[PDB]
């Protein structure tokens, strides 16, 4: 049939050369073909056919018509009805992630798939699809939908099976958990994933995912920077080959560990050539500008980098969370130095020293009183910040308070037995 | 001892999770971990056989 | 799962948008065969119309009963009645433990549907009594509890939740624990202790995966309204806003999410109009509260607290605009609130300072010590008096 | 006696929307 010749090949070319209009008539021949008719010989033609379809899809130039074509991948997979169908899937998943065929159509196609997978084919094929579904939902920021699906799979089997592909679902689940800011459920999941990983048995794409997740948990959450970074270096090198969007993230993350550690030396070295230049985008400069801002002790420099760079910063949920934690800490460190005399320091003198703007400082201080992240009070009626000085003993009141509460419990017991007298 | 070990091991994973109770996901993982380790220690005709 | 029914009841309680929910409420007894029972659930709704039925009026907004609702009820009791008798007969044949308790539950359902509330409660006790595993005993308490929660009669709810919680470690009925967590939070909202509800709900989401009980997502949304009402910002900040629960769901949260965002931004005009929004969408959507007056006092006092906590001085205009509530109103509430000392403030209206005595100072620690301390003297005197003669 | 706050509920929600414009 078609696998990289005739109808499918003609379509590939048609997207690239002409227009989308041209591709439509062609695609109808390919959908029809996939349904029960397939290349059943595992002597080249077959792996090429699913693959060639994966290249048309994730070509991309995406539009609704192409989404419809994506829905067909599943009958093409069903028709094969062999062991070889599973290997084909694993290979296929990366093309989709780098470049979507369309976000809305793909999530739905995957949810359908899982049912089919559990039944007819092997758990090797089942594990692989779930990793696509979970990654897909995560970018959509339906953080719950992704976790719910992944967890459904784990729950059905773990009785004696682990596999490299099964770990990958769990790596992607950890990533979703890191973005919410929850380490426990992620840490439990990390363990199972690293254990099968120790002995390599995987293509470069799985290795990089295992390295990147181990790194996010170790960097921000557990707080060992040496441990986080080391995994990131491997993750980049693995990511760069098969992937595009993934590789971008991993390089920024490399810079991120070292920014928190607050050494400039490492950040600068990492920015520079390992394979870094190609994936290095506008965000290398966001990460670089924030490092200088922490170092220098300027809060103002930081706010600015966030605003300008924001779309890219926001898109990967993990990055945003990390950047946010970095922001709350910077803000607290810088304040302590200016405030320190106590008394009635004017909001304006501190503002100048701190390296902040007038509008920004007022707001930051306002949040802080409530949080009690400096233990002062802000006076908006006079336009001064007062910091609470040490007062005379609270101790006297507290000991009285404690004694009187214990006696009140006792009184309640004391009365009941007394009832007997009268 | 192996069955005692599966129940106990399950409870340990659930704490990590931030739970106070086991789930299915932990219970099944425990079974695997105790039995494979036993089969690894006990066998030694398996080197590239069965 | 029947938690939807409680959401139907609640919205009419405050008289605002009642109309649509009234109809939806009416449909649930047809299914069940609950005609009589409905009048009892109606009581909980109080401070609005709920009186019209096929056996009553048709004038007010609350929906008429169908001819069909009545007929279905006749069917259901006949069928229940038939099951009970049938279940016993099967019990003689085989094992005593499981089969007999199932029979007593049939009897309780039958009495509970016709409307013999007292009768249902004596039967329900029977169920509890009969020798089966502790795990199975729990399953039977959860149905009555939900029914109890509906009427919002305090006594029924206390009993079930309290025994249910004991059993968990002793039996080892950890699997049941999941339904139970949610059930503990329902109890907790149901008394006028929104304080308990705020700590309870937040825990409930993390330990819950699934085991025969309402969705994960629904709880998170509900967690936010309890969390805010009871908790002040440093507690709130750690728990929900940094915590997992709220972020994962994302969508369906805007009323509540607007509250948290505004509170972070710390522009009080924005926080106050979102207080009102979360009150209308979320807070009124609960029937819960044995005196509604407590719910209203706590939402106003919390929002007020945040504004006053941040600043030792404010000008009157900033404070007054931020609340958005009247001079008459602000004053009227303020007199009640100050006594408590959660606010601990005073208004210099003629120079235009809103001063705060500080609820973190010596003046505060004193207010509590004295208040407790004086009442203790009166008490030593009452105890002392009994003892001498 | 009975809390004036209840009566205040209906009145307070509505006030908020108008008030912010009316007065600074």
């Amino acid at each position: 049939m078609a696998a990289a010749a005739v109808v499918e090949f003609q379509r590939a070319q048609s997207l690239l050369s002409t227009d989308r209009e041209a591709s439509i008539d062609i695609l109808h021949s390919i959908v029809k073909r996939d349904i029960q008719e397939n290349d059943e010989e595992a002597v080249q033609v077959k792996e090429q056919s699913i693959l060639e379809l994966g290249s048309l899809l994730a070509k991309t130039g995406q539009a609704a018509e192409l989404g419809g074509l994506l829905k067909y991948v599943r009958p093409f997979l069903n028709s094969i009805s062999k062991a070889k169908a599973a290997r084909l899937v694993r290979s296929l998943l990366d093309l989709f992630l780098d470049m979507e065929a369309a976000t809305g159509q793909e999530v739905e196609l995957c949810l359908e798939c899982i049912e089919w997978a559990k039944s007819e084919k092997r758990t090797f094929l089942r594990q692989a699809l779930e990793a696509r579904l979970v990654s897909l939902y995560f970018d959509t920021k339906r953080y719950q939908e992704a976790l719910h699906l992944g967890s459904q799979l784990l729950r059905e089997l773990k009785k004696m099976d682990d596999k490299a592909l099964l770990v990958e679902v769990q790596l992607l689940e950890s990533k979703t958990y890191h973005a919410l800011s929850n380490l426990p459920k992620a840490r439990a999941a990390l363990t199972s994933a690293r254990t099968t990983a120790n002995a390599i048995y995987c293509p470069p794409k799985l290795q990089a995912t295992l390295d990147m997740q181990s790194g996010i948990i170790h960097a921000a959450e557990e707080k060992d920077w040496k441990t986080a970074y080391s995994y990131f270096y491997e993750a980049f090198e693995g990511y760069d080959s098969i992937d595009s969007p993934k590789a971008i993230t991993s390089l920024k993350y490399m810079l991120l560990c070292k920014i928190m550690l607050n050494t400039p030396e490492d950040v600068q070295a990492l920015v520079s050539g390992k394979l870094a230049l190609r994936y290095a985008g506008r965000q290398t400069e966001a990460l670089k500008c924030v490092a200088q801002a922490s170092k220098n002790r300027s809060l103002a420099d930081f706010e600015k980098a966030l605003t300008d760079y924001r779309a890219e910063l926001r898109d990967d949920p993990i990055i945003s969370t990390h950047l946010a934690k970095l922001y709350d800490n910077l803000l607290e460190q810088n304040l302590i130095r200016v405030i320190e005399p106590f008394s009635r320091v004017q909001i304006e003198h501190i503002s100048s020293l701190i390296k902040l703007s007038k509008a920004d400082v007022e707001r930051k201080l306002s949040q802080m009183i409530l949080d009690k992240k400096f233990h002062g009070i802000l006076d908006q009626g006079e336009g001064v910040l007062i910091i609470f000085d040490e007062p005379p003993v609270d101790k006297t009141y507290e000991a009285a308070l404690e004694t009187i509460q214990n006696m009140s419990k006792v009184v309640d017991s004391l009365y009941n037995k007394a009832k007997k007298l009268t | 001892a192996e069955v005692k070990g599966v129940c106990t091991e399950a409870g340990m994973y659930a704490l990590r999770e931030r739970r106070v109770h086991v789930t299915q996901e932990d219970f099944e993982m425990a079974v695997a971990k105790v039995m494979q380790k036993d089969s690894e220690k006990n066998m030694s005709i398996k080197k590239l056989w069965k | 799962m029947p938690l939807e029914n409680l959401e139907e009841e609640g919205l009419p309680k405050n008289p605002d948008l009642r109309i649509a929910q009234l109809r939806f409420l009416l449909s649930l007894p047809e299914h069940r065969g609950d005609t009589a029972v409905r009048e009892e659930l109606m009581a909980a709704v109080r401070e609005n119309n709920m009186a019209p039925y096929y056996e009553a009026l048709c004038k007010s907004l609350d929906w008429q009963m169908d001819m069909d609702l009545l007929s279905k009820m006749k069917k259901a009791n006949e069928e229940e009645l038939k099951r009970l008798d049938e279940e016993l007969e099967d019990a003689e044949k085989n094992l005593g433990e499981s089969e007999i308790r199932d029979a007593m539950m049939a009897k309780a359902e039958y009495l509970c549907q016709i409307g013999d509330k007292e009768g249902a409660l004596t039967a329900f006790r029977k169920t509890y009594d009969k020798t089966v595993a502790l795990g199975h005993r729990l399953d039977i308490v959860f149905y009555l509890l939900r029914i109890g929660l509906f009427y919002m009669d305090n006594d029924l709810i206390t009993r079930n939740t309290e025994k249910a919680k004991s059993l968990i470690e002793e039996g080892g009925d950890w699997d049941r624990r999941n339904r139970l967590k949610v059930y503990q939070g329902l109890y907790c909202v149901a008394i006028r202790d929104f304080k308990q509800a705020a700590e309870l709900f937040l825990d409930t989401v993390s330990t819950f995966t699934s085991y025969e009980l309402m969705d994960y997502k629904t709880f998170v949304t509900y967690t936010v309204y309890v969390s805010m009402i009871a908790l002040e910002r440093p507690d709130l900040r750690e728990k929900v806003i940094k915590g997992a629960e709220i972020l994962e769901v994302l969508h369906s949260l805007p009323a509540v999410r607007q509250y948290l965002f505004s509170l972070y931004e710390c522009r009080y005009s924005v926080f106050f109009q979102s207080l009102a929004v979360v009150e209308q969408e979320m807070k009124k959507d609960w029937l819960f509260a044995p005196h509604y007056r407590y719910y209203v006092r706590e939402m106003r006092i919390h929002a007020y607290s945040q504004l006053l906590e941040s600043y030792r001085s404010l000008t009157l205009g900033y404070m007054a605009e931020a609340f958005g509530v009247g001079v008459e109103f602000i004053d009227q509430e303020l007199s009640r609130f100050i006594a408590a000392g959660r606010l601990h403030c005073k208004i210099d209206k003629v120079n235009e300072i809103v001063e705060t005595n500080r609820p973190d100072s010596k003046n505060w620690q004193y207010q509590e010590t004295i208040k407790k301390g004086d009442l203790l003297l009166n008490r030593v005197q009452k105890l002392s008096r009994v003892i001498n003669m | 006696n009975v809390e004036d706050d209840f009566s205040n509920q209906l009145r307070a929600e509505l006030e908020k929307h108008g008030y912010k414009m009316e007065t600074s």
